[PDB]
DNA sequence: AGCAGCTGCACCTTCACGGCGGGCTTGAT
């Protein structure tokens, strides 16, 4: 009848922090010798390019500061000069226990949850969402801006069972588009494990490394952290860039985002791609939220629906509720 | 009738701030705020305005700003236990907090007024001169805005949590367990950290400066504390959180306490 | 107060390459001074700089790449 | 109330967005709460079944590094934040700070069960080491120690097995496993004694912990009294402040079956050591201590000194 | 409609560290092998040479005018005593889709400026552009105290397809000038691959190399770093040079500079010659900033009344426009 | 200090030339003599610098194209 | 026509608030 008041779902499909080494290309399988790259620091010259904000104040001095220069500081990763090759190296786990919630108040909510995803699984195993994992795994999603300029990149997939490879994929990212799931045969495969690992029979430990040729010499891009309160004038940064032990990485969350744009289903435009798992499905950089509550399709009304009413809605859609039930979150009224 | 032209004096202060702070000259906007101003229509709004809560212990709005729960005014027992010890309990008397709604925050600040004790007249319970002091016209009014002014400070409500807040488990010794909700404790050790590292840090410091060589040293120190870490709780607007969290902007300035790098 | 200060830092716009600064009597004797690529270099240059500029007695900090190639008695006087 | 009769290390592991905010007063290293919440958790899952009871977890910390920054012109510093998802109708949402950390740790953990047999002696603990990577330590993930240059295996030593030159043998192997890293542990009769020394005729409680924290490089000739090693303030379990509440009663609770009590921090005082300073491995173990009537729910090192 | 109060771009044109080599002439085939040029570090003897203040007048600082050497330390590249050829190389990475906002707050403004710069490109190509960054890459502009007294300049230009290279251009860089862009046969060829990789449907990665003969053992000027700290006396350099691992070096900035100095239009007398591509036109070594917020000539003001009133300018300021877009930076409320 | 220090710098008003500082008990007894024009013969006068004046123990210093002539046995005392 | 539900808008507090440094922990094969 009545909902819960806390609901938590923990989050599956965990990833570490992407670590980025340099070298050369065609020598890829000899690739552990490899050095790191550094963040340097840079101090910079340039002019006022920004908006002038004229109130309040006197033109004379606004005309002295346009004619004068502006001194930064900031931060950069490059590559070396006689290495065009950027490994990008990170590590996954597939737990597995979907439903089961990590916090239920209602004991009753709790049996019939667990009833709507026993049925779930029992009609549409998780065939889609790991396949649509697979696909994003597939393609170099995973670097942000290090895959527009990129003339090759290639995905090296192992799987670990005890303490050696059991099994290992290679796919080239870039025949793989970023906006259609097609069907394969080794992709296929490792859906195939994906789903098993997801199904509470094994908690599936995965290492994926990606290539990508740019150039010598060339910009890489890693994470940028949020800093709010640079201190005062001659002296801040304005620009900080993320390593661990003294080597370039990308955040996890980052990863975690790449490989979660799987939704197609979004009612408006689907074609324009794939967005994240998000309830009221919203995209930072594009500053407008879809699945509004408005129209009936975001996450709330959706789980409301199909387990307190038992009106079920369309596959496409059980599937987005599964998925927001993989991701994990914060829920309750 | 003693104290009545003081809290006339700070209605007409803010009446004038307003007006100041506003300057709109436009279909009487002034004189639409001196009909409520320099009426006593502001006493009947401050008698109206209900949410504060005068709670110190427990203050739920630092866990997350959007958490509506249950607050409480109330402190622990001491422990029986040595070594380990918290919330101050042994001296230096404590300073209250007002948790609720932004819009109502001045309604504090008409009974915080230095005039024969501030805290006393934010709770005027023990006078008598000034329950009749307050108003001239009648006596229901009276009794009716005292029972209002001391009731938004000290009520009840009901025990409840939040799915954002903190809910751990506890072993027993013999079986089950306990759900142990934490809340954030309103203690000011702010002013301490204030008073070693800017009140008397300057004429110590300077002794150390230029008196080593000489025998000159004042009866007196200093405190350096390396490490200090900021942590903000409201974002522009604190006053959100709670009053105390107005008085110092974010600032909860954490201690270090972090393990030695063997080489 | 009493010796002079020799310090090698690693210069963060190029990684790899490092510089010294001696200080005595309270202000800076030489500033910025180019201390080779690699850690031995700096660890020569630093070792020369408190040989020098020393007098009686010296103190040598900076990194711990750099330290390394110092024996732990060869770093006070 | 415990001995452990055998223990079992567990090797480096490696945490990599822990907490780092861990207490409203202090920052660092995250609360042994987590750890002895961490242990009761593997009894839960694996302990029910092997017939193993699993207590006391002895905290290592190889390494540890944190996400912070000074800002320009301050010596104060300042956290690195995430960047959530929007609220709705393109609004940002309000920035809760929130700190992180990346730990390298071991710990060993005493059983003392009468489960354990002649035929079970090491797949029990690959048994348990197997449980304990699929799960998180204070909010950040175990790292799984993918394919690399070589790996490392658990051990199930027992205590009393053995004669007392081999005890002390078994001792050095395990201490040699363990020993390019430090200890935590409790002093809450040094913080007692402390505050009997520091009261001199005035009254104060806890400026005495902020005393043993700070700096003191004045003195009148300049000197800098010093302190006994590393000391910490740490956050040694919660206080109450309400009633304890019936199962159904509290609105919005955990779970339905539980009574709930409305509680608050408390501070004590610890010390990082060296694991070869000690020359006791049944020590450095960290246990709950309730009292269920009168709130002060507490953990500690017992048996220390 | 009205202005996003978050709105950036990304960075086309994206250049790497310049090196330099010193050799003989007449080697230029065989130019892989020369060893580079190291920076060097001097002591001098100078004498006061400053304007004495009004303070000055003293016999106490007429000594100081009298008899004073000045005692300074300062670095210094030089060409080697049987060599005179300086040979800088760098890569060069021109990307496309210049339009596209990389980050956003509205869904309307966004819509209408893609809508602005695809009937720009439906009306007219990056032609022109094209055209003026092929040409400033043509005359060597990137040696800028390097190019006033050297005897001879030679640029030379491989497209590297697959790691190797797949067409070559040979240049004279003092024959095409400074002050007028004009036409011929293989800078054209060259400013339709980079219009071709600037529009989307390729992939530009170029190697560029110049050649600049000086004189034997003479002095070649690297960029000079920007100390921000606080100044001091007698304990400072006040002259440190950039190098790369032992090797002297131009900044990315500073060569990025060099090629991007198409802008010829502007309400002073454009006659003169081109200036950068900066909102509020500014030169601020000169100490004038052209198109200035007074007039209607700037970045901003043309910007909006193009997207919003759809107000378009003259087709000069059109191509100015879209070079800011091409640029980058941060244009928002 | 007790052990004798022998340091090797290159000259950076000319590069590649090399220097020598020998350090003897807190006094220096060679001050920034001409050691060679290469890592080898740098190399050879801080051995011979070595062998002279460093008659309980001794510490070579340098570069890393310097001590790569040398083994790595050879360089501590 | 009369309650439930959603969206827009007014209300409110407070000046950054110092730098010449400052500690205590590190094994044995």
């Amino acid at each position: 009848l009545s909902t819960a008041s806390v609901l938590a779902f923990e989050r599956k499909l965990d990833p570490s922090d992407a670590l980025m080494s340099a070298g050369a290309w065609a020598q890829r399988d000899a690739s552990q010798e490899w050095p790191a790259v550094t963040v340097r620091e840079k101090s910079v010259r340039g002019t006022i390019s920004n908006r002038l904000k004229t109130k309040d104040r006197d033109p004379a001095k606004l005309d002295a500061s346009i004619q004068s220069p502006n001194l930064q500081t900031v931060d950069v990763a490059n590559l070396p000069s006689d290495a065009d090759t950027l490994k990008v190296r990170f590590t996954l786990r597939v737990l597995g226990g979907a439903g089961t919630p990590s916090a239920c108040n209602d004991a009753a909510y709790r049996d019939k949850l667990l009833q709507t995803v026993a049925t779930y699984v029992n009609e549409q195993g998780f065939a889609e969402l790991a396949r649509r994992y697979a696909h994003n795994l597939a393609n170099a999603r995973f670097l942000w801006r290090n895959r527009v300029g990129a003339e090759a990149v290639e995905v090296r997939i192992n799987h670990i069972r005890q303490g050696e490879v059991a099994r290992t994929w290679r796919f080239d990212a870039l025949a793989i588009g970023l906006r259609d799931f097609k069907a394969d045969a080794e992709l296929d495969a490792l859906a195939e494990l994906i789903a098993s690992g997801l199904s509470g029979s094994g908690h599936v430990l995965l290492e994926v490394v990606a290539f990508a040729r740019i150039g010598d010499g060339q910009e890489v891009f890693p994470s940028q952290e949020l800093i709010l309160d640079k201190g005062d004038k001659k002296g801040q940064k304005s620009k900080t860039l993320y390593s661990v032990r003294d080597a370039a990485a990308i955040h996890s969350q980052k990863i975690g985002n790449a490989l979660r744009t799987i939704d197609t289903w979004y009612p408006d435009e689907d074609g324009l791609g794939p967005i994240a798992v998000e309830p009221y499905g919203s995209v930072t950089s594009q500053g407008k939220a879809y699945r509004q509550p408005k129209q009936k399709l975001d996450f709330y009304t959706l789980l409301d629906n199909w387990v307190l009413r038992d009106e079920a809605p369309a596959v496409e859609q059980q599937h987005y509720v599964i998925a927001n039930l993989i991701r994990g979150g914060v829920f309750g009224e | 009738q003693e104290l009545r032209q003081f809290i006339e004096s700070f209605i007409q202060e803010r009446l004038q701030g307003k007006l100041d702070k506003l300057h709109p000259d436009e279909d009487d906007k002034r004189q639409t705020l001196l009909a409520t101003h320099r009426r006593e229509a502001w006493l009947a709004d401050a008698a109206r305005r209900v949410g504060q809560l005068q709670l110190v212990t427990h203050t739920l709005k630092p866990i997350h700003p959007d958490a509506r729960g249950s607050n409480l005014h109330s402190l622990p027992q001491a422990p029986g236990q040595p070594g380990l010890a918290g919330s101050h309990e042994l001296g230096d008397r404590l300073v209250s907090d007002v948790v609720g709604n932004a819009a109502a925050l001045d309604v504090f600040k008409f009974l915080s007024l230095q005039y024969q004790g501030k805290n006393l007249l934010n709770w005027l319970t023990e006078d008598s001169a000034e329950a009749v002091q307050a108003l001239s016209d009648n006596a229901e009014q009276a009794r009716e805005w005292r029972q209002a002014f001391i009731g938004i400070t000290a009520v009840k409500g009901a025990p409840a949590s939040h799915s954002l807040a903190k809910q751990l488990y506890f072993p027993l010794p013999g079986s089950g367990y306990h759900l142990l909700a934490p809340l954030f404790p309103t203690s000011l050790v702010h002013h301490v950290h204030a008073l070693l590292r800017e009140a008397r840090f300057g004429d110590a410091a300077k002794a150390a400066r230029e008196a080593r060589s000489r025998q000159e040293s004042w009866p007196h120190g200093f405190s350096e504390y390396p490490n200090l870490a900021i942590q903000k709780f409201g974002g522009t607007k604190p006053q959100n959180i709670s009053q105390l969290n107005s008085e110092r902007y974010g600032e909860n300035w954490l201690l270090p306490s972090l393990p030695p790098h063997w080489q | 107060s009493r010796p002079t200060v020799v310090t090698v830092t690693e210069t963060p716009r190029n990684p790899g390459s490092y510089e010294v600064n001696v200080e005595r009597d309270g202000k800076m004797v030489v500033g910025r001074a180019r201390a080779g690529s690699d850690p031995g270099a700096a660890a020569a240059k630093a070792m020369q700089m408190a040989m020098e500029w020393g007098s009686p007695n010296y103190v040598i900090l900076g990194s711990n790449k750099v330290l390394a190639f110092i024996p732990e008695q060869l770093r006070v006087k | 109330v415990t001995d452990p009769e055998a223990l079992l290390l567990l090797p480096r592991l490696s945490i990599q967005n822990a907490n780092a905010i861990s207490s409203p007063l202090t920052w660092g290293f995250p609360s042994p709460g987590a750890f002895t919440g961490f242990v009761h958790a593997l009894q839960r899952r694996v302990g029910i079944s092997l017939d193993i009871e699993l207590d006391g977890v002895g905290i290592v910390c190889h390494r540890f590094e944190a996400q912070i920054s000074q800002p320009a012109g301050k010596r104060t510093k300042v956290f690195n934040l995430t960047r959530n998802p929007l609220n709705r109708d393109g609004s940002t949402a309000a920035i809760v700070e929130e700190g992180r950390a990346h730990l390298e740790v071991s710990l060993l953990l005493g059983v003392h069960g009468d489960g354990l047999d002649d035929h079970p002696a090491q797949e029990i603990a690959r048994q348990v080491q197997e449980q304990a990577g699929a799960m998180r330590l204070a909010g950040g993930s175990i790292l799984p120690w993918c394919n690399e240059r070589f790996p490392a295996p658990n051990a199930e030593l027992l205590m009393l097995g053995g004669s007392d030159e081999q005890r002390r043998k078994n001792q050095r192997r395990l201490t040699r496993r363990l020993l390019p890293g430090f200890a935590l542990v409790s002093r809450e009769a040094l913080l007692q004694q402390h505050l009997e020394t520091l009261r001199t005729t005035l009254p104060e409680a806890t400026t005495l912990d902020a005393l043993l924290d700070l700096c003191r490089i004045n003195f009148e000739p300049w000197q800098v009294r010093d302190k006994p090693g590393w000391l910490v303030p740490i956050p040694a379990g919660y206080n109450a402040l309400s009633p304890l509440y019936l199962p159904g009663e509290v609105r919005n609770a955990r779970d339905r079956e539980t009574p709930l009590r409305f509680v608050e921090n408390l501070f004590g005082l610890g010390e990082w050591l060296s694991p070869h300073r000690v020359a006791a491995l049944s020590d450095l173990l960290w246990y709950h201590h309730a009292e269920p009537d009168k709130g002060l729910y507490r953990w500690s090192t017992p048996r220390f000194v």
